[PDB]
């Protein structure tokens, strides 16, 4: 198929998002990111992996 | 040219002051205005503050 599967502008196939806030306690190490999925670009959360 | 210029005199207490201290409970009450959900140890959603 040729229209509408797949755009044409720039768009980042695989992004890495590096944490905000990442506090290493005793035994725990608690990172919090704040993964921002961009306008017109549905985000799977399969794909997603520590 | 004293230490009256920057120092002041107080009575001394035992207690080293009554610092207060702040409440949360963070799944019951609903965050107040301009705080955010943070899970960190230190931070959390105060709900009330007292002297201890």
């Amino acid at each position: 198929p040729t229209h509408d599967v797949t755009t044409d502008r720039s768009q980042r196939l695989t992004l890495r998002f590096v944490p905000v806030d990442r506090e290493a306690t005793t035994y725990l190490y608690k990172a919090r990111f704040t993964l921002a999925v961009g306008d017109n670009r549905v985000l799977d959360m399969a794909s997603t992996y520590f | 040219k004293g230490v009256q210029s920057w120092t002041l005199l107080t009575t001394p207490d035992v207690t080293c002051g009554a610092e207060q201290v702040y409440w949360s409970l963070p799944d019951l009450m609903q965050d107040p205005v301009t705080f955010r959900s943070t899970q960190q140890v230190s931070n959390y959603p105060v709900v009330g503050a007292e002297l201890m």
